[PDB]
């Protein structure tokens, strides 16, 4: 899972 | 229960930021510094799985020198320069810091828990000069831990000039090391705001992993960016891995002076802002604020917000910490201590000194300083304060918060047994003033603050  | 202004504001910063406890803040719910944590922490995933809990984690990371695809789909693959290596072990040791982590540096082919690469264009192939950058969880999946960094942004190419640039490096880990933002909301994702915040304590003030500046919670940095983890990152990052007990256990200052070898926590002139949370695991500290003119107000209570430097709540002190000293500057200052034995010094300028609980040892400065006592317990006899610079006719010790049992009356040399009388008794021999408080209700004279030098009735404020 990606936190941008 | 009319008290002075003096001890007005000590009261009042004492409850600066309360938070928690069913509070609304903002108009959103308030967060303890735990339920922030927790919340931080939602995606329950560290190194070490899932919903493992204070386990510590040996880690390698790799600065990629190629790679055969970006996770994400952007393209435009550029290594890191030498500024952002050096930047990034700087962040990684901020962490490693505060959490029981170890970093080791892998190379070649070598696979690592965490990566570095910058990125340039979009997966269309164009360039991409609008995004900032992004991390992946822990996992077994491809490219868990990696961290990617948008190179045709100036912050990120020279993040040691460009504070922004080093605050992201430190997030982006923060992300590959398991801690999740605040409130559900991503870059990408539609047009998030701080009204989108799940709760109030979600700006920088509290967490770097924030989306919203830290003037949203009425903190103000004044356009600077705290490069190191914050209260509630520091919380949550150890109830993943547990904290480091190891670090900073001698007696360390923070501020001018500083002793810490880490430029977070480094003063060196007047025109330095801090931006900090500190985590330190034993010994006698100080906070060091005297390079500054700006009236500040320092607190050492532990999860407490201090104001510095002319800045607002850009100092705080993490959950399991003991700071024991402060200093202020030339400026006005408010300096309250805790329930450890503090040695406060208010420096130049009319600062106002409330040692609390425990043996303080307060130092004025130069100024019209007032010394603040807001209990019986802030100077009992077996653990008495001292007054070590008093002036007389100068400064002033404040007793007015005993008003709320009644105003203290002041005796020239004998107590009536009555109670809430207080008497000056001067030591001719040492020089020492003796103040004497008796309180009503008490068989005995509990309360005593020594002072080394002559004070007068009229120095007294009841
Ligand atoms: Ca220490
Ligand atoms: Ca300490
Ligand atoms: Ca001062
Ligand atoms: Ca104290
Ligand atoms: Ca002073
Ligand atoms: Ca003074
Ligand atoms: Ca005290
Ligand atoms: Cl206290
Ligand atoms: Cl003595
Ligand atoms: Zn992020
Ligand atoms: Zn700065």
């Amino acid at each position: 899972a990606k936190a941008a | 229960a009319n008290t002075s202004s003096a001890y007005n504001s000590v009261y009042d910063f004492l409850r600066y930021h309360d938070r928690g406890d069913g509070l609304t803040v903002n108009g959103k719910t308030s967060y303890s510094i735990d339920q922030a944590a927790a919340q931080i922490t939602r995606e329950n995933v560290s190194w070490n799985g899932t919903n493992v809990f204070g386990k510590s984690a040996n880690l390698t990371f790799k600065f990629l020198q190629s790679v055969s695809s970006i996770p994400s789909g952007d393209t435009g693959f550029v290594k890191f320069n030498a500024e952002q290596i050096e930047q990034a072990k700087l962040s990684l040791q901020s962490w490693s810091d505060v959490a029981n982590l170890t970093f080791t540096e892998v190379t070649g082919n070598k696979s690592a828990n965490i990566t570095f690469g910058n990125y340039t264009r979009d997966a269309s192939g164009n360039l991409d000069y609008g995004t900032q950058a992004y991390a992946y969880y822990p996992g077994n999946y491809q490219g868990a831990g990696s961290s990617w960094y948008n190179y045709n942004q100036s912050n990120i190419r020279n993040p040691g000039s460009e504070e922004y640039g080093r605050q992201t490096f430190t997030h982006e880990i923060g992300h590959a090391l398991g801690l999740a933002h605040p409130g559900e909301y991503n870059a990408g994702e539609g047009d998030p705001s701080y009204n989108d915040a799940v709760y109030a304590e979600d700006s920088y003030q509290f967490s770097i992993h924030s989306y919203w500046g830290e003037n949203e919670t009425g903190a103000d940095y004044n356009g600077h960016y705290g490069g190191a983890p914050m209260i509630d990152d520091i919380a949550a990052i150890q109830r993943l891995y547990g904290a480091n007990m190891t670090t900073r256990t001698g007696d360390s200052v923070y501020g001018f002076n500083s002793n810490t070898d880490r430029d977070f926590y480094t003063a060196t002139d007047s025109s330095k802002a801090l931006i900090f949370s500190v985590w330190d695991a034993g010994g006698t500290d100080t906070f060091d604020f005297s390079g500054y003119s700006n009236n500040q107000r320092i607190n050492l209570n532990e999860g407490s917000f201090s104001d510095v430097g002319g800045l607002k709540g850009n100092v705080s002190i993490a959950h399991g910490v003991t700071i024991e000293n402060a200093i202020g500057g030339s400026g006005n200052d408010i300096l309250v201590g805790n329930s450890a034995d503090n040695i406060l010094q208010g420096g130049a300028g009319n600062d106002v000194l409330y040692g609390g609980a425990g043996a303080d040892t307060l130092y004025g400065g130069a100024g019209r300083d007032t010394f603040v006592y807001g209990s019986g317990q802030d100077s009992t006899v077996a653990a008495y304060d001292w007054i070590a610079d008093f002036q007389k006719g100068i400064d002033k010790i404040d007793l007015s918060a005993f008003r709320n049992e009644g105003q203290l009356s002041f005796v020239q040399d004998q107590f009536t047994g009555k109670g809430q009388e207080v008497m000056l008794q001067w030591d001719a021999a040492n020089s020492i003033t003796n103040l004497w408080l008796h309180e009503a209700g008490h068989s005995s004279v509990d309360f005593l603050v020594r002072i080394v030098g002559q004070a007068a009735q009229s120095d007294i404020i009841v």
